[PDB]
RNA sequence: GUGGUUUAAUUCGAUGCAACGCGAAGAACCUUACCUGGUCUUGACAUCCACGGAAGUUUUCAGAGAUGAGAAUGUGCCUUCGGGAACCGUGAGACAGGUGCUGCAUGGCUGUCGUCAGCUCGUGUUGUGAAAUGUUGGGUUAAGUCCCGCAACGAGCGCAACCCUUAUCCUUUGUUGCCAGCGGUCCGGCCGGGAACUCAAAGGAGACUGCCAGUGAUAACUGGAGGAAGGUGGGGAUGACGUCAAGUCAUCAUGGCCCUUACGACCAGGGCUACACACGUGCUACAAUGGCGACUACAAAGAGAAGCGACCUCGCGAGAGCAAGCGGACCUCAUAAAGUGCGUCGUAGUCCGGAUUGGAGUCUGCAACUCGACUCCAUGAAGUCGGAAUCGCUAGUAAUCGUGGAUCAGAAU
């Protein structure tokens, strides 16, 4: 068994990889059950293409606070994490696509004097 | 009213002497006083601002 | 146009503050409000001694007051009177026992706060100001630092229009946040009108 | 051009005992000399009666009356409304 | 086996005080558990640097809680008489 | 908010953009500066002198208040040889004050083109000179970006970088976290226990166009690999030589000018919330990712003494009546909203949408008719994406929903 945590935004996913079938609990739930309807829901499990698992590996997944898409982000670097664990030369490989990594972009407050707290407010044409 | 203010009568009713209550001195009421200053809540703040009252100064923040 | 004031933009930085004491939610106020009031009478009782700062320290129910003057002789007076005189009607003000320190500034040609009176005051006269400028920036150069610039703008000379003059020498880098460049700003009281004074001394780089 | 800001006139005497009778609801009707005073919260439901200068007239304060002085409800002169006086 | 937190609003006065009663019981009693920094509860306060105007301004204060364990094992006679007579910190509140 | 109109008068300033919840970051006597009426004084505030009783406290009469009148408890302290410091009151003398005008007299601070961006200097050369050249010409580039030729050669601010928040990782620490791992478990980390993880804090590591292909004199541009992110990865604070003689002398400072029984002071009462019309700026107006009904799972930063207010009871209520606890990283404000699971609906004025209005009623507040919040009870429109025009936005962003805080006794769309 191997464990993956899983950052992104305001969620934490932790990842538990078990040799096995291929079917991941996702909170108690089914992959398709959770991630029910979702185009994204598929991207949570890219790290184990690339590496070509989960047909061999079968994933337990606890993820909690923030939504589906934080927690779909989460669970991805968990298991890409975890995979580094069952083996090290897996990172020359997966670390190319940049599963090994979080994201900021956390949300912020619309800054004042501005509108996206990030873009300043243009200025007509001089 | 000038009647009601009998605790200005230093002997009391037919009560023991606890009865003495308080009463404001400015505006004589007895709702909420200051004992330090034997003044109303009401009265405390318009002789604070005035200045008239020694010592004490409006609390910051 | 402006610029952010030198001495409160680097406080985070190589420049402390004016006066260091916990916090108090509730006697904020009043330390401040004495803190304050306590300068006023340093700032005039205390005027030719050149007072450079006035540090402050508050205990529980008591204060330092450190006054950096250039000639504490002064200050100090005939024997150590005058030093009794503050420490008494000082008290005036705070009945709180409060002390007295006289720490002196070696060579005022550093200090910027000094650098501005010395200005001012052949100003307040009647003098070339273009020559004192000249001079106090010669001064501050000569005594060493890296770097010293000195203003004025309002009626120089007399002149019936307003004038800025310039002059300075060395480096003196206000956007580099980290150079501890000590400020200062001398008013100036004439016939003719209102002059301030603003000298610039750049000691160090760290 | 009226004006009260936060410091409204209620003779401290007709005030004192207004809130005597709150000891446990309200009490018969009063009788004030001071009209200068203004009715408020505390004098809802009691039936406070004015001096007209020659007679206490019953004055069932509402709330609707507060803010208002006694003496506002308190007609001094008298008009026999010469006619069948009718509403 | 008597722990002693020491907590103050001054950082400096805290490992003056703190490495006093560690040296003093380095003697007499045993070498002590070493004193640890441990988590320091903050507050601040954001508010605005100029009076009129400039409301981007708002300055960050803090005023700082520290703390400290030491914790010193295996006490001796002296090993608290070197502790009740000497106390300098004012500004620190011990707690053993 | 303003013009107009009106009124005895409902203060003043601001006014195309750089006026109009703008200064009042909070006007029901105070603030106000307005008005009628009554009334005082060295007096609301500063310094000082001489003087009999003099510090100080508590009451009475009259009154709208103010004010006036009047009555009664009584000194330590610096020294006795004589006195004498202090505050205070009266009489008397010398004197105070002003947001009252002018920021085209000004300092300071700030806005604006601008955070746009270049702006300048030394020397040589050209002109009698004010100045010009230097930054012209050819090819090129996002750019004076860089060469070739070249009266020009060099240099200092601006940009950029330096700081801080949000990510990659690492080191230090952890009563925040988690059977990640084991044990107990009222199975609530709760506990034992341990620091991995999350998180908190500090420091440090990382892109520099270095590598590959194309173009080019070069810079650099374009494509590509590697890479967590790249050509200032995303953002703050910050706004130059100088402009408009920009805003403010009611934040403050300041030159000149202008008033001292009054354009000073106290107090009661009457407002700032007048119209036949005209205008500017805004809010309410009309579902079905939007929302609604139920259920349920996560955050951070702050605040609380008469105040935050658990819980109970009345109300499809606000909030009451009652009332515990904390004084607060141990009680409360709190429910985080959304999400997640389920259901309703698909354009029919149909419990969809909730305006408007009637009745009842709690409360904050000394008051809430004009100015309230909320909601019990009933009514329940405009709409099925709405005339001429017009505004914000590009990735977790738009639109949309809810919460906290600064100002603050208290009305914060």
């Amino acid at each position: 068994q191997y464990y993956g945590t899983g950052r992104r935004k305001s969620s934490a996913a932790r990842v538990f990889i078990k040799p096995g079938n291929g079917k991941i609990v996702i909170n108690q739930r089914s992959l398709e059950q959770y991630f029910g309807r979702e185009t994204a829901r598929m991207v949570v499990r890219q790290p184990l293409e690339l590496v070509d698992m989960v047909e061999k590996l079968d994933l337990y997944i606890t993820v909690k606070g923030g939504g589906i898409s934080g927690q779909a982000g989460a669970i991805r670097h968990g298991i890409t994490r975890a995979l580094m664990e069952y083996d090290e030369s897996l990172r020359s490989e997966l670390r190319k696509a940049g599963f090994v990594t979080r994201d900021a972009r956390q949300v912020e407050r619309k800054k004042v004097g501005l509108r996206k707290a990030r873009r300043r407010p243009q200025f007509s044409k001089r | 009213r000038w009647n009601a203010v009998l605790k200005l009568q230093t002997l009391p009713r037919d009560s023991s002497p606890s009865r003495q209550r308080n009463r404001c001195r400015q505006t004589g009421r007895p709702h909420g006083f200051l004992r330090k200053f034997g003044l109303s809540r009401i009265k405390v703040r318009e002789a604070a601002m005035r200045g008239e009252i020694p010592g004490l100064k409006k609390a910051s923040w | 146009g402006q610029k952010v004031h030198p001495n409160g933009i680097r406080l985070g930085i190589v420049k402390p503050w004016n006066s260091t004491w916990f916090a108090n939610t509730k006697e904020f106020a009043d330390n401040l409000d004495s803190d304050f009031k306590v300068r006023q009478y340093l700032t005039k009782e205390l005027a030719k001694a050149s007072v450079s700062r006035i540090v402050i320290e508050r205990p529980a129910k008591s204060i330092r007051v450190t006054i950096h003057t250039a000639r504490p002789g002064i200050v100090i007076g005939k024997k150590g009177e005058d030093v009794e005189k503050l420490r008494k009607v000082v008290a005036d003000i705070a009945g709180v026992p409060a002390q007295i320190n006289i720490a002196e500034v070696r060579k005022p040609e550093l200090d910027a706060k000094l650098v501005a009176d010395s200005i001012t005051s052949q100003l307040e006269r009647r003098v070339m100001f273009r020559r004192a400028m000249k001079r106090a920036v010669q001064n501050a150069m000569r005594l060493g630092a890296k770097g010293i610039k000195v203003e004025v703008s309002g009626r120089l000379g007399g002149a019936e229009i307003a004038r800025t003059e310039w002059y300075r020498e060395g480096r003196v880098p206000l956007h580099t946040l980290r150079a501890d460049i000590d400020y200062n700003t001398s008013e100036a009281h004439t016939t003719y009108g209102v002059i301030g004074v603003k000298v610039w001394i750049f000691k160090g780089e760290i | 051009p009226r004006s009260l800001k936060k410091g409204p006139f209620i003779d401290l005497h007709l005030l004192k005992k207004v809130e005597k009778a709150v000891e446990s609801g309200d009490k018969k009707p009063l009788r004030t000399w001071s009209r200068r005073s203004t009715i408020f919260p505390n004098m809802i439901g009691l039936t406070i009666a004015v001096h007209n200068g020659r007679q206490h007239v019953p004055v069932f304060v509402t709330d609707e009356m507060v803010g208002h002085k006694l003496g506002e409800f308190a007609p001094t002169r008298t008009y026999r409304g010469h006619a069948a006086d009718k509403k | 086996r008597i722990r002693i937190r020491l907590k103050a609003f001054d950082h400096r006065l805290i490992d003056q005080a703190t490495a006093e009663i560690v040296e003093t019981a380095k003697r007499t009693g045993a070498q002590v558990r070493g004193p640890i920094p441990l988590p320091t509860r903050k507050e601040r306060f954001t508010v605005l640097i100029s009076p009129h105007v400039n409301k981007d301004a708002r300055d960050q204060y803090e005023i700082r809680t520290h703390l400290r364990l030491v914790d010193i094992v295996e006490p001796t006679e002296k090993t608290v008489d070197a502790l009740m007579r000497l106390d300098l910190a004012a500004g620190v509140d011990v707690q053993i």
